[PDB]
């Protein structure tokens, strides 16, 4: 029948069916369990509503699944509650973060077949699905989500693992950063509940500056960059340089006390780590994906930082599709919908015969 | 034997008209 596509995000799970232009369900990648009197599980929004009597967990904190009991809860919810289907009836395409350990990929496969009894299954790299979504098989993706951000160079459809760059900094950290400066200005943002207020402020008012210093000076000598936000308690916090200082972190991690390279540098390094005979293709196809790549000005800023690092001859092109927030999912949707892809679904017959290592 | 599958798959991805994709919602 129809294939299922589940993008297991570190912050949000995007789920739906292959052939759709968008994910039917997108919910918080969280699982809550009864806290006292030692049902007995809640996923997504529900888990959040009832935080008061549950202990929440993040099974995919930084892109990698670290808790299998919890993950079984996400997938159960996805299937039966969100999509409302019997997993045994549909082949399932699952996405995984770049550099996911083999044993991890094998346990995901073990669960799908033994726990959810799916007829067929497949595991693809998120970044690669995003490139696919843009109509390319070669290119270099910059995927910045909630818990982690990756640089993934891809040639003829295959990711180049040795050149993959990882930055443990994404949207979640951008929110924690803005939350910090805001609490310092006097507005109390502490609880996770409250943090959701800041996150929303982030998404609606933050942007990337083409030149941090020029922008910084404008904010200091004018009020033309000021925007206002009404808090749920009625207060009207207004912000200026924190509007672009927050995202600036992606380019300068030191704002968060990290000595790691910024996203423009990690992209350059990832390129330079690749066969010199394909660097032009990468440079010409830098595709951005993920919710943290939605900031206004991020594309222009990348184009500037990269042209400055690469050789003057080089043609630098940054691709940032409007559906950026769902490129991965859409990549899987397109893939798992193809005709020629059907010979790719690891089947239970194959799994029952060779084992979990059949996935590689 | 299977590279032809991948090969053809790569072709199907490069020529895929993103529409023809059921409008979710
Ligand atoms: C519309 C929305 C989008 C989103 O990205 O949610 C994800 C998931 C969410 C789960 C925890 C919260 C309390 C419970 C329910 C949230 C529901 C909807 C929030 O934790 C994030 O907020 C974190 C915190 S601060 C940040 O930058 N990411 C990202
Ligand atoms: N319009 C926006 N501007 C800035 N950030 C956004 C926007 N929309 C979503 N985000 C952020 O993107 C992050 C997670 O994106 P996503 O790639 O979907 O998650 P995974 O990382 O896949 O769960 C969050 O930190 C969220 O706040
Ligand atoms: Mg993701």
């Amino acid at each position: 029948t129809t294939a299922l596509v589940c993008d297991n995000g570190s912050g949000l799970v995007k789920a739906g069916f292959a052939g759709d232009d968008a994910p039917r369900a997108v919910f918080p990648s969280i699982v809550g369990r009864p806290r006292h009197q030692g049902k007995d599980s809640y996923v997504g929004d529900e888990a959040q509503s009832k935080r008061g009597i549950l202990t929440l967990k993040y099974p995919i904190e930084h892109g990698i699944i670290t808790n299998w009991d919890d993950m079984e809860k996400i997938w159960h919810h996805t299937f039966y509650n969100e999509l409302r289907v019997a997993p045994e009836e549909h082949p399932t395409l699952l996405t995984e973060a770049p550099l996911n350990p083999k044993a991890n990929r094998e346990k995901m496969t073990q669960i799908m077949f033994e726990t959810f009894n799916v007829p067929a299954m497949y595991v693809a790299i998120q970044a690669v699905l995003s490139l696919y979504a843009s109509g390319r098989t070669t290119g270099i993706v910059l995927d910045s989500g909630d818990g982690v951000t990756h640089n993934v160079p891809i040639y003829e459809g295959y990711a180049l693992p040795h050149a993959i760059m990882r930055l443990d900094l994404a949207g979640r950290d951008l929110t924690d950063y803005l939350m910090k400066i805001l609490t310092e200005r006097g507005y109390s943002f502490v609880t996770t509940a409250e943090r959701e207020i800041v996150r929303d402020i982030k998404e609606k008012l933050c942007y990337v500056a083409l030149d941090f210093e020029n922008e910084m000076a404008t904010a200091a000598s004018s009020s033309s960059l000021e925007k206002s936000y009404e808090l749920p308690d009625g207060q009207v916090i207004t912000i200026g340089n924190e509007r672009f200082r927050c995202p600036e972190t992606l380019f300068q991690p030191s704002f968060i006390g990290m000595e790691s390279a910024g996203i423009h540098e990690t992209t350059y390094n990832s390129i330079m780590k690749c066969d010199i005979d394909i660097r032009k293709d990468l440079y010409a196809n830098n595709v951005m994906s993920g919710g943290t790549t939605m900031y206004p000005g991020i594309a222009d800023r990348m184009q500037k930082e990269i042209t400055a690092l690469a050789p003057s001859t080089m043609k630098i092109k940054i691709i940032a599709p409007p559906e950026r927030k769902y490129s991965v999912w859409i990549g899987g949707s397109i893939l798992a919908s193809l005709s020629t892809f059907q010979q790719m679904w690891i089947t239970k017959q194959e799994y029952d015969e060779a084992g979990p290592s059949i996935v590689h | 034997d299977l590279p032809k599958v991948a090969e053809n798959l790569k072709s199907q991805l490069e020529g895929f008209n993103q529409d023809k994709l059921k409008n979710a919602s």
